[PDB]
């Protein structure tokens, strides 16, 4: 208040319902899937298991990452190893793609992106 | 404490908020963060190593294109079956389809590891 602190204020807002930190809720995941058009709902124990898959891909991320600070003999991490060093990485940089310029053998879709064969030509 | 704070942001705004080096970055329509989960994995595989704001930032973009790759796959799984939603099925499925098979079995594992623990974080 202008008096000073007459009640009981603490975080951004007045509700039981809130949210600490930039965590995301299953409100807002369902939201993110729908605008991506990937799924409408989620099924149970699959967050749990989304968020085993995510903290493992992150894990070794950073363990790659780490190692490599190291080597250059840096406390922290610096920009340089995201664009160098793990632009390195074949297995990441799979993943990271999606339908461009062929990396891996992964391309989703009906043949093979060379194609096993040439068209018909007409006369 | 005695002495409180003068300015306010609410006003109009030349340049982004004007904001110079004493805010968060906020920029390119990112909301919200994946931070915490990488601070927090990071010093469980490397604690004597920290990391940049600056690599945190790209950092967080480069994990979370990962993440919506195999999100990609999970509906292109759905997507065979018929429906929209995401389960077990398709999640063990879309990493074994882009992610290696050594690798993939070490996630199915930790997976039953917060299935067990009902942690949604390590």
């Amino acid at each position: 208040s202008g008096r000073g602190k007459g009640g009981k204020v603490k975080g951004k807002a007045k509700s039981r319902s809130n949210r600490a930190g930039l965590q995301f809720p299953v409100g807002r995941i369902h939201r993110l899937l729908r605008k991506g058009n990937y799924a409408e709902r989620v099924g149970a124990g699959a967050p749990v298991y989304l968020a085993a898959v995510m903290e493992y891909l992150a894990a070794e991320v950073l363990e790659l990452a780490g190692n490599a600070a190291r080597d250059n003999k840096k406390t922290r991490i610096i920009p340089r190893h995201l664009q160098l060093a793990i632009r390195n990485d074949e297995e990441l940089n799979k993943l990271l793609s999606g339908v461009t310029i062929a990396q891996g053998g992964v391309l989703p879709n009906i043949q093979a992106v060379l194609l096993p064969k040439k068209t018909e030509k007409k006369a | 404490p005695p002495k409180t704070s003068g300015k306010a942001a609410k006003k109009a705004g030349k340049a982004q908020k004007n904001i110079t080096k004493t805010d968060k970055k906020k920029k390119r329509k990112r909301k919200e963060s994946y931070a915490i989960y990488i601070y927090k994995v990071l010093k469980q595989v490397h604690p004597d190593t920290g990391i940049s704001s600056k690599a945190m930032s790209i950092m967080n973009s480069f994990v979370n294109d990962i993440f919506e790759r195999i999100a990609a796959e999970a509906s292109r799984l759905a997507h065979y079956n018929k429906r929209s939603t995401i389960t077990s099925r398709e999640i063990q499925t879309a990493v074994r389809l882009l992610l290696p098979g050594e690798l993939a079995k070490h996630a199915v594992s930790e997976g039953t590891k917060a299935v067990t623990k009902y942690t949604s974080s390590k």
